[PDB]
């Protein structure tokens, strides 16, 4: 019971971090796709 | 009484279930178990209510049932 009980908790702490791991990576890259774009705004300015 | 049985066997699992804890994976096999015993707890509860429903309409016609023998001996074997 003691082994079961230990791992329920294993399964629980590793999808508690796999979803901090996601929701991290998502950020990361919206922080990527918004740069991008003012890196375009930026280029379209210097043309401008 | 004739529930007796099976109503004990409810009691079981929820003394079982007493000393689990959601911590414990335990608790989805126990959700699995408890459901099953107790589906089958209130379908035999229904069976019998039908029954004794029966036998109880059976044994009261016997007070107004006709004084005689295969009349009496008819409603004594459905009872049976």
């Amino acid at each position: 019971e003691h082994l079961e009980q230990e791992k329920h908790e294993l399964r629980r702490r590793f999808e508690n971090r796999e979803g901090e791991w996601e929701g991290r990576v998502s950020e990361l890259e919206t922080d990527v796709k918004q740069l991008q774009d003012e890196l375009e705004r930026q280029q379209l300015h210097l043309r401008e | 009484l004739l529930v007796a049985g099976l109503k004990k066997e409810v009691q079981a699992l929820i003394a079982e279930g007493i000393a689990l804890v959601w911590e414990s994976y335990k608790l989805d096999p126990y959700v699995q178990r408890l459901a099953e015993t107790v589906f089958n707890f209130q379908e035999k509860v229904d069976d019998l209510l039908i029954i004794e429903e029966k036998i109880d309409l059976e044994v009261r016609s016997l007070e107004t049932c006709m004084y005689d023998h295969k009349t009496f001996s008819e409603i004594l074997n459905r009872v049976q």
